[PDB]
RNA sequence: AGCGGCGAGUACACGUACUUGCUAGCUUCUUAGAGGAACAUUGUGUGUCUAACACAAGGAAGUUUAAGGCAACAACAGGUCUGUGAUGUCCUUAGAUGAACUAGGCUGCACGCGUGCUACACUGAUAUAUAUAACGAGUAAAAUAUGCUUGCAUACUUUUCCUCCGCCGAAAGGCGUAGGUAAUCUUUAUCAAUAUAUAUCGUGAUGGGGAUAGAUUAUUGC
């Protein structure tokens, strides 16, 4: 009987990837009315994976110095953004944000390895926790730079970024950055 | 006449001086210590000040 | 009646001992006394620099001088109480006996 | 690359700005983009359309975000 | 919904001498005159009984004439003394509020008067240096 | 790290070497014995010596201990 | 009849008095509905929603707050309310029912009954904060 | 008894609550709703006047712009009446600290500032003539009379009835 | 220092808010003395199964629980004789390098370097309103009351430090009188600003930014 923001349920949402299922949390302890919990998530290596997924999003909107510590303002920005996503393409706003997280991170990268003294840009694989961190980071910066010196407000840009990311369209900052990483990795190995 | 020590010195640096040296620089005045900082750090223990952290 | 005894000292070592002696000594004379009242402890702070010269990494030391105070109230006569004070109280605790007549 | 938004409503533009009422999402940024009007004007037309109940509030408004929608 | 026609709205005005006074709101538009601040424009706009919630492009002729008479000799209105420039005027001993061109004529004369007298401050205006006691060793470097 | 200096290990081996009968496999019980048997000004090292003594006993059950 | 429990945060202290009554709840002499930051009002209402309206009809609660700021004061009030209802049951109702309620609040989260130990760190000379040092130039 | 209408009432004042309420004093009504609603009442019934001079002054040092509401005099005064209920014996120095804001000093760092006193004094003097506040013969400051306290309390109960009923 | 208890009130309810006199008991809140608590405790895993490490449970707390204080042999021709009635040599000692008094300078501006403050805006500026901290500090001279023709009597009085409140003034400030040598008063169930709510501006070196300049006023001080 608990809703997010008192309006949306997350009692029928699924991941449908089977790789990120254990890494993003919409479950017993992560069900909260509001995304403000004063938890201690950076004391062990993997406790970051138990934070509610929407609270990780609001923790990233407070960036570039001018907005450090303004947590309540970030909650408001995300709350109104989830309303727009519902108004157009009528669906569960949190289900859309889950789809964006599953499509916004690269599945492989490249790194410098000096195996035989010779160094190459040989490719590697990405772990599920690294994929989730990248998706949250790439979405926020895309919205943040879109709204600088623009008529559209910060919340409208965020809603448009999330919809486009989950639709695999190459008009989002996240998808075209993901493809630039994977193109190089394919070239190198 | 006489013009020896006729400039008013009711305030400023020349009004007061170290209780011990007679030096006129870096005087502690909080709680009326009236001691220059170099002298005070030497005698700080016997006065009652202690270092804890 | 309603005589007040106040104690002040830089030394916590001695001031609790003297505060103990008065409470026990007054109990023998079968007097009704109010237990010690420990007022908040205050500290005097001075933060000067080392190095009488000017060079070097600027380092500082933090000095502290902390003061203690107690407070005992009781119902008795003045002359017996005032001679009860001069019982060889060690001379780091100065005693002020004040009549809170109103 | 300068914007040249109009700062009032012409006789010709008067009839055209009212169709906006039939919009999925209604916000000053979207009104100003479709009709090339100011943002101070876009707030004026929303307040006019809202008082006569041609436009339905989607949720509780804020002083920084004022989305609406068509009545149906 | 206000539906004013284009032919009634005019884009460039001429309020005082040599001013343009474009398509802004009345408070901000009057700040293009050379001695009208944001504080003074708001007061002058109120003593003229004009609405602050409209653009300067739909101001009737009488409103423009009324405002000009207020900027001139603002003491017969209720504008007090401490809202004025030139509070002693050094020449007639009276309180006046300069504006536009006049303003420029007053600034030029002040510099030459304390230059012919060889005053220290006017002597530094001639050398093109700072006059208010700045250090001028690391800043102002061009 | 939590490595025990020789001050702790010297004293703890003497307690086992001299009062073997009284000591058991409970930390609290072995703690009270150490309080009156030895002389330790601070309680923090009183706890650590007793904790080591209890650890010594568990090793005895598997056989002899080199150095005791 | 009457108990007194407290909740704490950084420097905020909230003391709740729980008695038998008719259902009122008040803070500093006003209703709970005048707690200022509106977006944080759900925090205060969480414990009341979990236990339900059934078990709370016959109680009155009074709370006083002192010290801290916007966020710390709100969190201390949550802790004061949650602990107070638990302790009232221990003293005047069977405690097997108390265990059931304490299970309910725990399955949502801790910190409804357990205080937080985090506290501000002192600063040291040679820098602006506890860790940040003045910029070196070479 | 009161026929006047209440100012605009936003939503989120109408959400259900999990406890029970009371409405007897002003400690039971929303602070912002009362101040705006009561401010119109003083203006309409002509209980105080807006000093002419106040038409061209700012409220404090750190503002550098005028209040731009032309009803600030009444709105500020009505909030003073609510404050005197919360603190009985209050002077002018207290109210200068209450209406403070930060002042931007050019390229120098910001500080806190202090409000002007003549505005605060003139409002307190007018209310004494209306018989709502009195200057205590005992200790200090000036508090609410019985007439003043009753008038404030009665309006608050009216406001709540207009919202929830 | 608090919470209660007994009255008296002003208001409204099928008991709540506040004001005011008196004053059973108690220590949750406040202050401060003495004690307890954590040892890798218990499981699983790694390890020469030794010294020891990792994960889980319980627990307020398990990176020695967090931050500091003190600091071993020895060195540097490191800085300080401009802190010292600490001090060795040399110089000066009545036309003084001693002690003062009057006026200037240490800040002087074609340039280079280091630590910083304010910004380049809408996650903003302006205006109003609401809610909300912790460590501190405070009392021999000049001046004030009354005359002799600022000079010398008389009071060694209230004066000086933080200043409530009342009145005047656009403001900065001025005038008159309380309290305090202080958990007692300033003043802190609050002495702040980020925050929050509503409205105006609207992508335009603009309502961003506030350097450089002109005129006027009041305090500190010979
Ligand atoms: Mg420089
Ligand atoms: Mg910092
Ligand atoms: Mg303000
Ligand atoms: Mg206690
Ligand atoms: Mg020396
Ligand atoms: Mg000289
Ligand atoms: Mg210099
Ligand atoms: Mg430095
Ligand atoms: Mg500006
Ligand atoms: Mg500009
Ligand atoms: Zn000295």
């Amino acid at each position: 009987d608990i809703k997010l923001f008192k309006k949306w349920s997350y009692e029928e949402i699924n991941i449908a990837d089977l790789s990120l299922v254990d890494c993003i949390a919409v479950s017993q302890k992560a069900c909260v009315y509001t995304p403000h919990t004063a938890g201690r998530y950076q004391k062990k290596r993997f406790r970051k994976a138990l934070c509610p997924i929407v609270e990780r999003l609001v923790n990233s909107m407070m960036m570039h110095g001018r907005n450090n510590g303004k947590k309540l303002k970030a909650i408001r920005i995300v709350a109104y953004a989830f309303e727009i996503i519902h108004l157009m393409t009528g669906e569960n706003p949190l289900q859309v944000f889950v789809n964006a997280v599953q499509k916004g991170g690269p599945r492989e990268d490249s790194t410098r390895i000096g195996s035989a003294g010779v160094v190459r840009r040989q490719a590697v694989d990405v772990s599920p926790l690294r994929r989730v961190n990248q998706a949250i980071y790439l979405i926020c910066t895309g919205a943040r730079n879109a709204a600088f010196r623009n008529i559209k407000s910060i919340s409208e840009c965020l809603a448009e970024e999330i919809i486009n990311c989950a639709n695999e369209s190459s008009s989002s900052y996240a998808i075209k950055k993901k493809d630039e990483i994977e193109r190089v990795a394919k070239a190198n190995r | 006449g006489c013009i020896l020590n006729v400039h008013p010195k009711k305030y400023g640096q020349g009004s007061r001086q170290c209780r011990v040296c007679s030096n006129k620089h870096a005087i502690i005045r909080k709680y009326n210590i009236n001691i220059c900082r170099q002298c005070f750090r030497e005698r700080a223990d016997i006065i009652g000040f202690k270092k804890y952290r | 009646r309603r005589i007040r005894i106040a104690l002040t000292s830089k030394n916590l070592r001695a001031i609790e001992k003297v505060c103990s002696d008065i409470m026990k000594g007054a109990k023998e004379k079968n007097l009704n006394v109010s237990g010690p009242v420990r007022l908040p402890v205050k500290t005097l702070r001075i933060t000067t620099r080392k190095s009488p010269c000017g060079e070097g990494t600027n380092t500082w030391d933090r000095f502290e001088l902390r003061i203690y105070k107690r407070l005992i109230d009781l119902y008795s006569q003045c002359e017996v109480v005032t001679q009860m004070t001069s019982i060889n109280i060690d001379p780091v605790v100065e005693v002020e006996v004040i009549i809170t007549d109103s | 690359e300068k914007l040249n938004h109009a700062v009032f409503i012409d006789k010709s533009l008067h009839s055209k700005i009212l169709e906006c009422k039939n919009m999925k999402v209604i916000t000053p940024s979207a009104i100003a983009e479709k009709y090339k009007v100011n943002l101070s004007v876009a707030r004026a037309v929303i307040n006019h359309l809202a008082d006569k109940k041609l436009i339905a509030e989607v949720c509780v408004q804020s002083h920084s975000q004022k989305l609406y929608t068509k009545v149906a | 919904l206000q539906v004013i026609d284009n032919n009634d709205f005019q884009h460039i005005l001429r309020i005082l001498n040599t001013n343009v006074d474009g398509k802004e709101k009345v408070i901000i538009a009057l700040t293009a005159i050379k001695g009208i601040g944001k504080r003074m424009a708001t007061v002058i706009c109120k003593q003229a009984n004009v609405d602050p919630t409209k653009r300067a492009g739909e101001l009737t002729t009488e409103e423009i004439d009324n405002i000009v008479h207020i900027m001139s000799t603002p003491t017969q209105f209720k504008i007090p003394d401490w809202f004025l420039n030139r509070r002693k005027d050094l020449k007639e001993g009276k309180n006046i509020h300069v504006i536009a061109n006049q303003l420029d004529s007053y600034l030029r004369e002040d510099l030459e008067r304390m230059k012919k007298i060889r005053l220290h401050r006017g002597l530094r205006h001639h050398w093109g240096l700072r006059v208010r006691g700045q250090h001028t060793k690391t800043t102002g470097r061009r | 790290g939590r490595v025990r200096t020789k001050t702790i290990k010297r004293a703890a081996r003497q307690i086992v070497e001299k009062y073997y009968a009284k000591l058991t496999l409970d930390f609290q019980i072995n703690k009270k014995i150490t309080e009156e048997v030895a002389i330790i000004p601070s309680k923090r090292m009183k706890n650590k010596v007793a904790g080591f003594v209890t650890h010594l006993m568990k090793r005895i059950q598997k056989g002899p201990v080199r150095g005791i | 009849k009457r108990v007194q429990t407290f909740g704490k945060k950084k420097t905020a202290v909230a003391v709740a008095t729980v008695t038998n009554g008719k259902g009122l709840i008040k803070l500093n002499g006003k209703n709970l509905d005048l707690v200022e930051p509106y977006i944080l009002k759900t925090k205060v209402y969480e414990p009341l929603w979990l236990i339900g309206s059934g078990k709370l009809k016959n109680l009155d609660i009074r709370i006083r707050v002192k010290g801290g700021g916007q966020t710390s004061q709100i969190y201390a009030i949550r802790q004061a309310i949650g602990k107070g209802i638990i302790s009232y049951y221990q003293k005047y109702v069977d405690e097997s029912t108390k265990k059931e309620l304490k299970d309910v609040l725990l399955r949502y989260d801790r910190s409804l009954l357990v205080g937080d130990t985090r506290r501000c760190e002192p600063k040291k000379f040679g820098g602006k904060g506890a860790r940040a040092r003045y910029q070196k130039s070479y | 008894q009161f026929t006047e209408d209440i100012g605009v009432v936003n939503k989120r004042l109408l959400e259900p609550v999990p406890f029970v309420k009371t409405n007897n004093c002003i400690k039971d009504v929303d602070a912002d709703l009362f101040i705006r609603s009561y401010a119109t009442h003083l203006k309409l019934h002509n209980k105080i006047t807006y000093p002419k001079w106040c038409t061209f002054v700012k409220t404090g040092k750190g503002r550098k712009l005028a209040p731009l509401n032309e009803d600030w005099y009444f709105i500020r005064a009505s909030s003073i009446l609510r404050r005197l209920y919360l603190h009985p014996d209050i002077g002018v120095g207290f109210l200068r600290r209450q209406f403070s804001s930060k002042q931007r000093r050019g390229v120098a760092p910001n500080h806190t500032s202090l409000a002007s006193g003549k505005i605060l004094r003139s409002i307190l003097q007018q209310l004494e003539n209306l018989g709502y506040v009195e200057q205590n013969p005992k200790k200090k400051g000036r508090r609410l009379t019985t007439k003043g306290e009753n008038a404030i309390n009665n309006f608050a109960r009216y406001i709540n009835k207009k919202v929830y009923n």
